């Protein structure tokens, strides 16, 4: 009951102070979803608050989304319901920083279809699957940083396909980059990845006597390099019994649990191993090198001198220097390619089980973009270059869909429009990925050759080839320090953030020494020998990860979009606290405003005329069956039978405009009743050549 | 437009009397689409219950020649064309590649109005889809389906 539910319904829609007004009020009496247009709004409670219960659900489901208050049910009631009439992939995308309840957003929405959704027939119930698929990501690819006390590390794209009865059949995961230094590294107050925590505190007796391991944290330098093994906010004993028992709704064998495991305790063993000292580098203890053979199932001797050795055409002998990174480096090798084969193993799961039809060129799917956000911290390397990248290239689509498409359309067109203005951050996505010129074509430049190009011979082709750009700066420009030396400074949509070029080559070519690479594939254990095998074309982390993105966006741009934006309250994780200089600063690199006005301003509905005649044509009987004139003439008479008011409608060149929602689904829930008769016509049409057929 | 022949009264009034039953020269109501289905018409079950419900004010739940004779010249003043019958498909073919799967076609033609019964689906789709292969070409079904 509390101020309005759509901004667009907002007086003063151009105040900047009068839109964060109405995101304080209803955020005090715990209302924290609100429309711009379409656009759903989501300001992170940091408290729990049960809007999420299946009561709850009921009231949103089947239901027009202008009909009901705002909540994320109903976008989700929205986007299956667009997916039910008109068949089409839909996809839901969520943009937000670190905490802004991303994650959180996926996994309530995946909750309505499972419980609100029909069931299938034979189908199975993938929908158990769907949800349990979650913790199980969350543990491997989820860690505490300063931002977030669940963090996910890794970008997720998540496909739900549904039967032509609107019921799940199954769905598919897309992962993107996990963060591999988390494994061996955290700034202090960071966790590792949930996983290891779990297993210590909830891990049975009997199993963690067979990975030799020990319960207290403290006692393995890769869970606590940041001082940090608890948070008050996460029950690691609960966690695990929800992990363990997803596993087994997910399909994990006890013995695939137990190989898992074995990899899991691997790399807690491999952290482990202290190098001491010839003249070069050797094992001191033989503890962790023990159960690092049995766990892992290599032979101890082979992995021992490929710690301490390097294969140059004999072994040369390594320092304590090389004998540690050697090691990291297998430990983020190991977890990574485990990690992969984890998603894989997950995708096995929720694949639907059919040879073909009928039908299954009738599947549509449901897309959920649920990816790591903008997030800066004192220190800020390679992994931060590449999420706050990513956001980069997301905060474009965005821009794209909501913002230069729509109003380059009405141009296009012959509709009235009088433009808004809007930043674009196609220049800051050009300064990283852009050919040749770009920073990631630079740092894979300089990474050809070894002992020749260093960081900071890195970050001087950099200041040369970039000259004086505007999102760009280094201590060579201006004033600063603050700016520091070996370091560069971006201007991201989100604000500056400073980064480190030290580890950027290194963490660019993602190095597995063939000494080691060889190691893993005589491993016996067989997750790790689906992960190493065999022994060219290596082309580099950033590269890569560019070609994901690319593909990334072509996938969503064929699919019909819908927007949901998270706000993040403040940086203390603290609930009902509304940090006005915060949402204001996001309210204003999101484009909100710009946003309310193309909404208030706008149509919410266009269509080619062809595509509008061939849909609804049955709804006239100037129409129907067939049109002979220009389809525009027929979307005319056609508008004109079902009583569309001048206003409610603009005719464009190539296309036809509604302005409010409201008129369409009246529209839809006109030709979903013509469906009842055209059926009829069939049944009849039937029935009459059936008897003369059997007779006559 | 259609009005009937000197011929065609001939036709029906043959036809008609293989129903006569007791030979009153009068039929059942409730066997009063079955003749017109016989007769080469493809009348809906609504319609059929209100011509019902116009002669049989009387009860007796009975009609006679002259009356179903203008039952049929009725009937054949509006009659869906192939090319009604081929656009009501199109409707339920999301594609608009000219296929539906039978699955598909047994699940909207048991659940939308005037629902043909289980039995009913199966003769439907054994030479609709001719290839067994779960695909129906609706097209090729209608032109079946309306030959004359
Ligand atoms: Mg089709």
């Amino acid at each position: 009951r509390v101020g309005v539910q759509d901004f667009v319904l907002l007086e003063n829609f151009t105040s900047e102070a009068a839109f964060i007004e109405n995101l304080r009020r209803r955020f005090r009496e715990n209302l924290i979803y609100t429309y711009i247009g379409p656009v759903l709004v989501s300001v992170n409670p940091y408290r729990d608050l049960q809007i999420y219960s299946r009561q709850h659900m009921e009231r949103y489901r089947g239901v027009s989304f202008y009909e009901v208050p705002p909540h994320l049910f109903a976008v989700a009631d929205t986007v299956y319901r667009a997916l039910r009439t008109e068949r089409r992939d839909q996809a839901v995308m969520i943009s937000g920083e670190s905490g802004a309840g991303k994650t959180e957003a996926t996994k309530r929405l995946l909750q309505f279809y499972a419980e609100t959704c029909p069931a299938p027939e034979r189908g199975g119930a993938v929908r158990d699957r769907l949800l349990q698929s979650n913790p199980v990501l969350e543990a491997f690819g989820n860690a505490k940083t300063l931002r977030n006390d669940n963090s996910s590390r890794f970008g997720k794209y998540m496909d739900v396909q549904f039967d032509f009865k609107g019921a799940p059949v199954g769905g598919h995961i897309l992962s993107y980059l996990l963060e591999k230094s988390r494994v061996v590294h955290q700034n202090h107050g960071e966790r590792n990845f949930h996983i290891f925590y779990q297993l210590l505190e909830g891990g049975e007796e009997e199993t963690l006597r067979r990975l030799g391991l020990e319960r207290n944290p403290q006692s393995y330098l890769y869970l606590v390099k940041g001082q940090c093994a608890k948070v008050s906010s996460i029950n690691d004993k609960s966690d695990w019994k929800v992990v363990r028992k997803a596993l087994t709704v997910i399909d994990f064998t006890e013995d695939e649990v137990e190989d898992l495991l074995s990899i899991v305790a691997s790399v807690l063993h491999l952290g482990n191993i202290h190098f001491a000292a010839n003249e070069n580098a050797q094992v001191t203890t033989e503890n962790q090198l023990k159960y690092l053979t049995r766990l892992l199932s290599v032979e101890g001797s082979t992995l021992r001198e490929a710690l301490t050795h390097r294969k140059i055409e004999l072994l040369s002998p390594l320092n304590l220097e090389q004998a540690a990174y050697a090691r990291d480096a297998l430990a983020k090798a190991v977890y990574s390619r485990t990690f992969t084969w984890l998603v894989g193993k997950i995708n096995r799961s929720l694949a639907s089980k059919d040879v073909e039809s009928p039908s299954w060129r009738s599947t549509t799917v449901l897309g959920l973009l649920d990816i790591y956000g903008f997030e800066v911290f004192q220190h800020n390397s390679f992994e931060q270059f590449c999420i706050n990248y990513c956001n980069e290239k997301l905060q474009q689509l965005f821009i794209e869909l909501t913002l230069k498409s729509e109003q380059e359309e009405y141009e296009a067109e012959g509709i009235a429009w009088e433009p808004v203005q809007y930043f674009n951050n196609k220049i800051i996505c050009d300064l990283v990925e852009e050919k040749f010129k770009g920073i990631i074509s630079i740092l894979d430049e300089e990474c050809l050759r070894p002992g020749e190009a260093t960081d900071l011979t890195f970050l001087e082709k950099l200041e040369d080839t970039v000259k004086h750009h505007p999102h760009f700066l280094t201590h060579k420009l201006a004033d600063r320090k603050s700016l520091g030396r070996g370091e560069f400074r971006l201007l991201h949509y989100a604000g500056e953030v400073t980064y480190s070029v030290t580890g950027f080559l290194d963490k660019n070519n993602d190095l597995l020494f063939r000494n080691l690479k060889e190691t893993m594939c005589s491993s016996k254990n067989p997750i790790m020998s689906q992960c190493f095998d065999r022994s060219k074309r290596p082309e580099t982390v950033a590269t890569q990860f560019k070609m994901s993105l690319l593909q990334l966006v072509e996938i969503l741009q064929s699919k019909e979009p819908a927007y949901v934006r998270c706000i993040k309250p403040n940086d203390a994780k603290q609930p009902g606290r509304f940090d006005e200089v915060l949402i204001r600063h996001q309210v204003k690199y999101l484009g909100l405003l710009e946003n309310l006005r193309v909404r208030r301003a706008g149509f919410a509905y266009r269509r080619k005329y062809e595509a509008f005649l061939q849909r609804y044509k049955s709804l006239c009987p100037e129409t129907w069956p067939t049109w002979a004139g220009r389809p525009q003439d027929g979307v005319a008479v056609l508008v004109r039978h079902l009583g569309y008011k001048p206003e409610e409608y603009k005719m464009g060149r190539t296309k036809i405009f509604i302005r409010f929602p409201k008129t369409l689904f009246a529209t839809e829930d006109a030709l979903e009743v013509r469906r009842q008769s055209l059926a009829t016509k069939i049944q009849a049409a039937w029935r009459g050549f059936h008897w003369r057929q059997k007779f006559l | 437009a259609d009005q009937l022949t000197e011929e065609q009264i001939a036709e029906f009034k043959e036809a008609f009397s293989l129903f006569d039953k007791d030979g009153d020269g009068t039929i059942t109501t409730k066997e009063l689409g079955t003749v017109m289905r016989s007769l080469g018409q493809n009348p809906t079950e609504a319609e059929l219950q209100d011509m019902i419900n116009e002669v049989d004010a009387d009860g007796n739940g009975t009609i006679d020649f002259p009356e179903f004779l203008t039952m049929m010249a009725r009937k054949m003043k509006d009659t869906d064309s192939e090319e009604e019958i081929r656009e009501a498909f199109r409707v339920f073919d999301k594609d608009g590649n000219g296929y539906i799967s039978a699955a598909e076609l047994r699940h909207v033609m048991t659940n939308l109005g005037e629902k043909l019964t289980d039995e009913e689906v199966d003769e439907m789709i054994r030479e609709a889809d001719i290839d067994g292969d779960g695909q129906v070409n609706y097209e090729e079904f209608v032109q079946m389906m309306t030959a004359k």
